[PDB]
């Protein structure tokens, strides 16, 4: 399987939570992380 | 009444389907049963056996097989094979100008055979008139009557394509004894005969006869002195090519690669395949395949009184045979001057769309066999001008022998060349060349090379 | 044995049919008008 | 398209000239023959080629130019029991019919007559003319071939001309009549059509469809076909490449040149392949007497079998794969010192290898 | 479900830009990157390229190791996607570009960069000059012309006018831009 | 040109042969003569067919 | 009966689709029959089956063909067979393939019964007209000379905008029969036959001139004249 569903879940949770609380970038999330989150959402 | 076993259904099919004369090998029971079956003494035969045989044919999935559960199939003129006529006519060719047939018209091969269509015409046209009546203008000749190129009847040989056209001479001549089969055009004619149990008045007989499910291929027993044999199964052409290459490399000057011309007619039972293996059809495909490079020394010479045959007796099963070189051995009839095939080596690649053209990269040479076909090419390369790399030379490179001008502007020439092993061919070259002798017109070349050259040169706009 | 007498006669006619048409489109002896 | 059964159509190349002998009075319901004859022609000039004196069976003869009567539906034309109606080479729907059966004679077979119930087709032995496309020719007013009849039956180099405002159907009929005259010529005649290439191609297409209709009606096949302009250009290029003077070599013979290859090598000549492709834009298959197999553009095929064997007949995976293809292509590139223009394709196989 | 066609189009445009195979310049966004990666994941055809790029999420300062079969498959996939030709050098260029993008943080202004980290030892222009010149001098002239000769100028003024008409609707601005950026990107690739 | 316009094949042939055996025919004079002849023949081939059609025109 | 089948529907588009399929396949023309009594009672299905063997000379028939007729014979079907579509009931229809035979009896139509032409998607039938249609892509208004339209599930109201005035610096020349509809508005009626030999007239508006003498509209048949009156005189 190409997708490491566990790591993808971790990144998706990180960004979604981050965004679940605020409304900004908070520049230690990197485009990758977005990509990570979106891929996780697709797979799940 | 006589009966027959399913184990003898193979003999029944062998005798009734092909034009076979080597009947001495039929066991006694099938011999008598088939004798009565063919002479149409059906009153002495078990009809249940006929139904079993028909079911056997259906089970083996004979192509075009059409019929019902009526003994009239064997007892009367009946459509036994069905297929649709679809001719992509090429009017520029002087085909055998037979009666036209509308594309999509159904066509039925019936078991009836006649030694004179003109005589049968009376009765058959009487039936045709029964079917249609009226005053329909029809195209009628001594060999049948056709309605609007869509219905009617005609007489031909036992084997026609109905999708291609007729051209060129016959590699086989069985018309010497072969009566014309009856063919019916139109569901109307087919259904009429099926329902009416049509049968011409009796004078089987000299005038005509019935050959139920009789394809009529020129079958015969091999009578080969088998030194050795083996079998293989595959659908990968590279495997067959590898076998051929091994045989040629070892000691074989040339191999007889045969393919049976009926392996696509049905899912033949393995028992039937074994029975057929003893026989061969004069019209099956053969190729005399040799090796491009011929070893000069005789150290590679093998047995001088033995031959290697590779028979594709089925769709996926092949049999390699080593037999004693003997004149009496019978073989499929090829063209009187059948060109030989040459195996393709890794040194070059066959040009796409050409049966006799190849290119050697390391040599940067395009070659066209004079009279020989290529064989075994699992790969092909599209032609491209870059292949004809222009040769640079401060003084024009001199050439000898036969030279022809392809493009004076592009310094393209065709040079006659014979491979040291005496393989005639031509080399297509481009560069600064000059001819020792007078350049020669391409029209001097044979149609084979000329066709290849047209394909290679004229862009396919 | 019903030969294609029609086809045979048709070819025989076609042989001289062009000459017959030439006769039709020939010149006339006199102008009655 | 529908036709009334009251019309009977006879198709014959001979009808390029009117068949006076074949005309006969028709009878009414009362079985009384009608002594009045009305002949319909496609153009006024045609009248001059109808000899009223050649109708002894009739007492009065009139000739008119058939014209589309927009006020009458051809599905049910008006009837005129007072006269016997004959149409010669009609180009527009018949809106009028005579007593008994309305007779029609035509060298053309358009859709209008195609559905006509009673269809009598006269058969002829083919005799082809020579296409001589080239810029000592004898001009011929195609609209009036019978005027040039003598020249058409004598000379052998004709320049076919048309009036500027001539109609398409008139052109088609004129060409058909001229080709019939050539069909009766003992010596094939060369001709040049002074028309644009596209117009000539359309005319040839329509003539081909007419011949197809005649065949479907039971006409005898004729090898006297015609070649589209693209096919002619290709043939000319081939002849030039082979160094064959165009005026010296005829297309028919040029093609026949490869019949020596057709069977013995069991291959379809590339010229025939290209001609078939041109016609398709406007597959091949053949065999020999008693032959067990058919030569096709696809290769060898068992007789009566489809043009392609079942998909799973042969496995090509061994070499028909990216790895093998790339390996072979790279080897070729390296050995030949190439960088472009190289393309390798796996070889597929039909029924037979 | 997803608009695989739109995803593919965005992926193709982004890959072209990041491989310097198109002088065309346009805006790009995280939406585009996501389009690309989702398309690659969904496509069975491009799984290898998806894996390659996904590996960039790590340290990404590494040389992926592939079999010859793997490399051929990847190159075939890329070449089929962009319909061209290509090279494993372009593969590495895309890998480096996408790694830089993935590691980059969300920002408001598009980060203008130059090519970097493609194909270990840093070489100066002077060293390249020396080495390449030595090798060239070693090389021998494949072909040559003689002294003098004559430039083959055209003569057909009508032909010149026809060409002028044929080229009139071409904007010199666009042609200049395209040519200059082509040369610049090829130089960038050579340097990297 | 005149012996072409006026259908004087004898004069045309005489001129052609004389030019064949006059001056450096092969070098460039032959090509110039062929060019002129081809141009004249092209014009005549453009005109004559239409002229004949006009003659027989109704 | 070569063959037969039955269908049930109250959607005219379904019948039109069946007719279109039959015409496109190989049918030169279809005999669409409707029984002239299907509205007299809730006939028992058994009675309907009994009646199916019979027909009334006065029932309705339409000889329906296709507007565009393929030139080549490649589309030709059987030459001795006909296709009949019988609306034997209110909602049940039977398609029949029968041998073309004179003895076959049929409902009596008008001696010169005009044929029907199926409507294609290329144009739309003008509302209130049985023989007039408009092709947008061509911007053409056409009136069949003697033929009815058929199958039109949609119609378009006439409007002057349809007769877009053709611009031309020199008047566009016209040939054949030409008639003046409105000299002030440069409106003309031109006799035109569709290449498949379908007579009709084209209503045009623009800068046109006639090669020959213009002709009075009275020369036209009452059919076209009625259609023209409907199309031209405003329904104040």
């Amino acid at each position: 399987e190409l997708i490491n569903m566990r790591r993808y879940r971790n990144a998706a949770r990180k960004l979604i939570h981050h965004y679940s609380l605020n409304s900004t970038s908070s520049t230690e999330y990197k485009i990758s992380d977005v990509v990570m989150t979106m891929i996780f959402l697709l797979r799940s | 009444l006589l009966t027959l076993e399913r184990d003898h259904f193979k003999y029944l099919f062998l005798t009734s389907y092909f034009d076979l004369k080597d009947n001495e090998h039929v066991p006694s029971e099938p011999m008598a049963f088939i004798r009565n079956y063919l002479n149409c003494t059906f009153d002495l035969l078990d009809d249940a056996v006929l139904m079993n045989y028909f079911n056997y044919l259906q089970s083996m999935q004979l192509k075009h097989l059409v019929g019902s559960t009526s003994t009239n199939i064997f007892k009367f003129v009946k459509p036994q094979f069905r297929f649709v006529c679809d001719r992509t006519t090429v009017d520029i060719l002087e085909f055998d100008t037979r009666m036209y047939i509308k594309p999509g018209t159904p066509v039925y091969a019936t078991n009836l055979f006649t030694s004179n269509p003109r005589k049968m015409m009376a009765f058959l046209y009487a039936e045709f008139g029964k079917v249609f009546k009226n005053k329909i203008f029809v195209n009628i000749n001594n060999y049948g009557c056709v309605l609007a190129g869509s219905a009617g009847f005609l007489f031909d040989d036992a084997y026609v394509d109905w999708n291609g056209v007729r051209m060129c001479a016959a590699p086989r001549l069985d018309n010497n004894m072969h009566p014309f089969r009856l063919y019916l055009l139109g569901e109307d004619m087919a259904k009429h005969f099926v329902d009416n149990n049509i049968l011409p008045p009796h004078p089987n007989n000299s005038m005509f006869m019935l050959k139920n499910f009789y394809k009529g291929l020129p079958l015969f027993k091999s009578k080969y002195t088998v030194v050795n044999s083996t079998k293989i199964v595959t659908r990968k052409p590279n495997d067959i090519f590898n076998e051929i290459d091994k045989e040629l490399n070892g000691n074989c000057p040339f191999i007889k690669f045969i393919q049976r011309d009926y392996i696509f007619d049905a899912q033949f039972p393995p028992d039937l395949l074994d029975l057929l293996n003893e026989y061969m059809t004069k019209s099956s495909i053969m190729k005399i395949i040799t090796k491009f490079v011929i070893e000069e020394n005789p150290a590679m010479s093998g047995e001088m009184s033995r031959e290697i045959i590779l028979d594709r007796y089925s769709v996926d099963n092949y049999r390699k045979l080593y037999i004693k070189m003997e004149i009496t051995n019978q073989f499929p009839v090829m063209y009187d001057h059948e060109s030989s095939y040459i195996f393709v080596s890794k040194d070059f690649l066959q040009l796409k769309g050409t049966m006799n053209a190849f290119y050697a990269p390391k040599q940067r040479i395009l070659s066209i066999l004079a009279v020989n076909r290529l064989f075994g090419a699992t790969e092909t390369i599209d032609f491209h001008p870059n292949l004809l790399v222009y040769r640079q030379s401060s003084p024009p490179v001199r050439l000898t022998g036969d030279v022809y001008v392809v493009d004076k502007n592009e310094k393209v020439f065709l040079v006659k060349h014979v491979f040291s092993n005496t393989v005639p061919a031509y080399l297509l070259i481009r560069g600064d060349y000059e001819s020792s002798s007078d350049l020669k017109s391409l029209r001097d070349l044979n149609p084979w090379v000329q066709n290849t050259l047209l394909k290679l040169l004229i862009p396919d706009s | 044995v019903d030969y294609e007498k029609e086809s045979k006669r048709r070819k025989l006619e076609d042989e001289d049919f062009l000459k017959l048409k030439a006769l039709e489109f020939s010149k006339d002896i006199v102008n009655e008008k | 398209m529908e036709c009334p059964f009251q019309i009977q159509v006879c198709i014959s190349d001979r009808f390029f000239a009117f068949p006076h002998n074949l005309v006969e009075p028709q009878s009414d319901v009362g079985n009384k023959l009608i002594e009045n004859l009305i002949v319909y022609v496609p153009t006024d000039d045609d009248r001059l080629y109808i000899d009223k004196k050649q109708f002894p069976k009739f007492n009065s003869v009139l000739v008119y130019r058939h014209e589309h009567d927009v006020n009458i539906d051809s599905r049910s034309p008006k009837k005129t029991a007072s006269a016997t109606i004959v149409y010669w080479n009609p180009l527009v729907p018949i809106t009028e019919i005579g007593a008994g059966e309305t007779r029609v004679f035509s060298v053309l077979l358009t859709n209008n007559l195609f559905y006509c119930n009673t269809m009598i087709v006269h058969h002829e032995n083919p005799k082809c003319p020579i296409e001589f496309t080239y810029p000592n020719l004898r001009p011929i007013a195609c609209e009036i071939p019978l005027s040039h009849f003598k020249e058409l039956v004598e000379s052998n180099d004709f320049l076919l001309c048309f009036n500027l405002e001539t109609s398409t159907m008139v052109k088609i009929l004129s060409l058909k009549r001229i080709f019939c005259i050539f069909q009766y010529r003992k010596q094939p005649a060369r001709y040049v059509i002074n028309l644009p290439h596209e117009e000539i191609d359309n005319l040839y297409n329509k003539l081909n469809w007419e011949r197809t209709r005649r065949l479907m009606k039971g006409d005898v096949p004729s090898n006297c076909a015609t070649v589209n302009r693209s096919s002619l250009k290709y043939i000319k290029q081939a002849q030039s490449l082979l160094g064959i003077p165009d005026y010296s070599q005829t297309v028919v013979d040029f093609v026949k040149m490869f019949q020596k290859i057709i069977f013995p090598y069991q291959l379809v000549p590339n010229v025939i392949i290209k001609l078939n492709n041109f016609d398709q834009m406007v597959k091949i298959r053949l065999f020999c007497k008693n032959d067990s197999i058919a030569i096709s553009s696809s290769g060898i095929v068992p007789i009566n079998m489809p043009d392609f064997s079942p998909p799973n007949t042969f496995d090509y995976s061994d070499y028909a794969n990216r790895t093998n293809i790339n390996f072979v292509t790279q080897r070729v590139l390296t050995d030949g010192g190439f960088s472009s223009g190289i393309t390798v394709t796996p070889v597929k196989y039909n029924y037979y290898l | 479900l997803i608009n695989m066609r739109r995803y593919r189009n965005a992926a193709r445009k982004l890959i072209h830009h990041y491989s310097l195979n198109s002088t065309s310049s346009t805006e790009y966004k995280i939406s585009d990157v996501v389009m690309t990666m989702i398309f690659l994941l969904r496509s069975e055809k491009y799984h290898s390229l998806f894996k390659l790029l996904e590996t960039t999420f790590d340290d990404y300062t590494c040389r992926p190791q592939m079999t010859q079969v793997q490399t051929d498959t990847l190159l075939d996939a890329v070449r089929s996607l962009l319909e061209m030709t290509i090279d494993l050098t372009t593969v590495d260029i895309m890998r480096s570009s996408f790694a830089r993008c993935f590691n980059s943080p969300i920002m408001r202004y598009a980060k203008i960069v130059l090519l970097q980290n493609v194909a270990d030892k840093r070489t100066t222009l002077e060293e390249l000059l020396i080495e390449r010149g030595e090798k060239i001098q070693m090389l021998q002239p494949q072909q040559y012309i003689n002294s003098g000769t004559e430039i083959p100028f055209c003569d057909d003024a009508e032909f010149l006018n026809r060409l002028l008409k044929h080229i009139d609707p071409y904007p010199l601005s666009r042609m200049y831009y395209n040519a200059a950026n082509t040369m610049f990107y090829t130089t960038m690739e050579n340097y990297a | 040109i005149f012996h072409l316009i006026y259908n004087n094949e004898n004069a045309v042939n005489t001129i052609c042969d004389n030019l064949k055996y006059t001056e450096g025919f092969t070098s460039n004079t032959q090509r110039v003569i062929h060019s002129v002849y081809a141009t004249t023949k092209s014009i005549l081939d453009t005109t004559n067919p239409n002229t004949f059609c006009s003659r027989v025109s109704r």
